[PDB]
Order: C-alpha cells, then structure tokens, then sequence
C-alpha cells in the first residue's frame, strides 16, 4: 500500500570530508550561574564497526544527572 | 709553555670538556627552544574576541 501510494505521489519528482581541528572556544560570561563543557575527539563514521564498542565504552563511563538516585 | 702547564694541569681536558659542552648546548638549546615554542604555540596563536550582548 505504501509503496503504490508513493508511486502515485512521489512518481512527479525529479529523478567534502571534514577535518577534525583540536581547538577550544571559551565564551567566559561570569554571570551565568552555571558553567557548561563539551569535550570530544574525532570519532568514527556512521559505516565504521567501531561505533560498536565505542558506544560501549561510552555505556562505561555512563551518564549522571543531580536527580539521579543512584 | 711549562709554567703554563703547571698553572693549569687541567688547560687540555678543559677545552676538551668545553668542546663537547658546545656542541651539546648548540644542539640542546634549538631543541628545548622548539619545545617550548610548542608548549607556547597554544597562547601564542590564541585570537581574544569581545562579544557584549548590547
């Protein structure tokens, strides 16, 4: 059904790899009441195996919240 | 020339030592120069912007 559908619909239609830089941007603003960080490296693509383990790792090192109550 | 040596047994050895002493600083003081060049790349290429929300 989908597929019928799309081809009476969708029939009318017409038929640069980045570099990774090691750098850092600081905004200091004092007023803020809170300071926030995001710290990455180069990482894999969407076809790369390694997004796998990785993720994994990731899982490790794991997530914390204030409201956590582990 | 003798008194010379006697003043100075050491006079040999010491412009011995003071060649190698040259020759390690010519090559050392590039080096720890480069190095700290590198260490101080980080500053010394930083670009300090002022963005007041007015």
């Amino acid at each position: 059904q989908l597929l019928d559908l799309a081809q009476k619909h969708f029939s009318s239609l017409s038929g640069t790899p980045c570099r990774f830089t090691g750098s850092e941007i600081r905004h200091r603003d004092d007023a803020l009441p809170l300071a926030h960080v995001a710290i990455a490296v180069e990482g894999p693509g969407w076809a790369n195996p390694d997004n796998v383990p990785l993720q994994v790792a990731n899982a490790i090192i794991g997530h914390y919240d204030s409201t956590y109550g582990g | 020339t003798f008194l010379r040596w006697a003043s100075e047994p050491e006079h040999d050895h010491r412009k011995r030592m003071g060649l190698k002493m040259l020759m390690m600083m010519g090559l050392l003081l590039p080096l720890v120069y480069a190095m700290k060049r590198h260490k101080w790349s980080v500053l010394k290429s930083r670009k300090l912007a002022y963005r007041p929300p007015k």
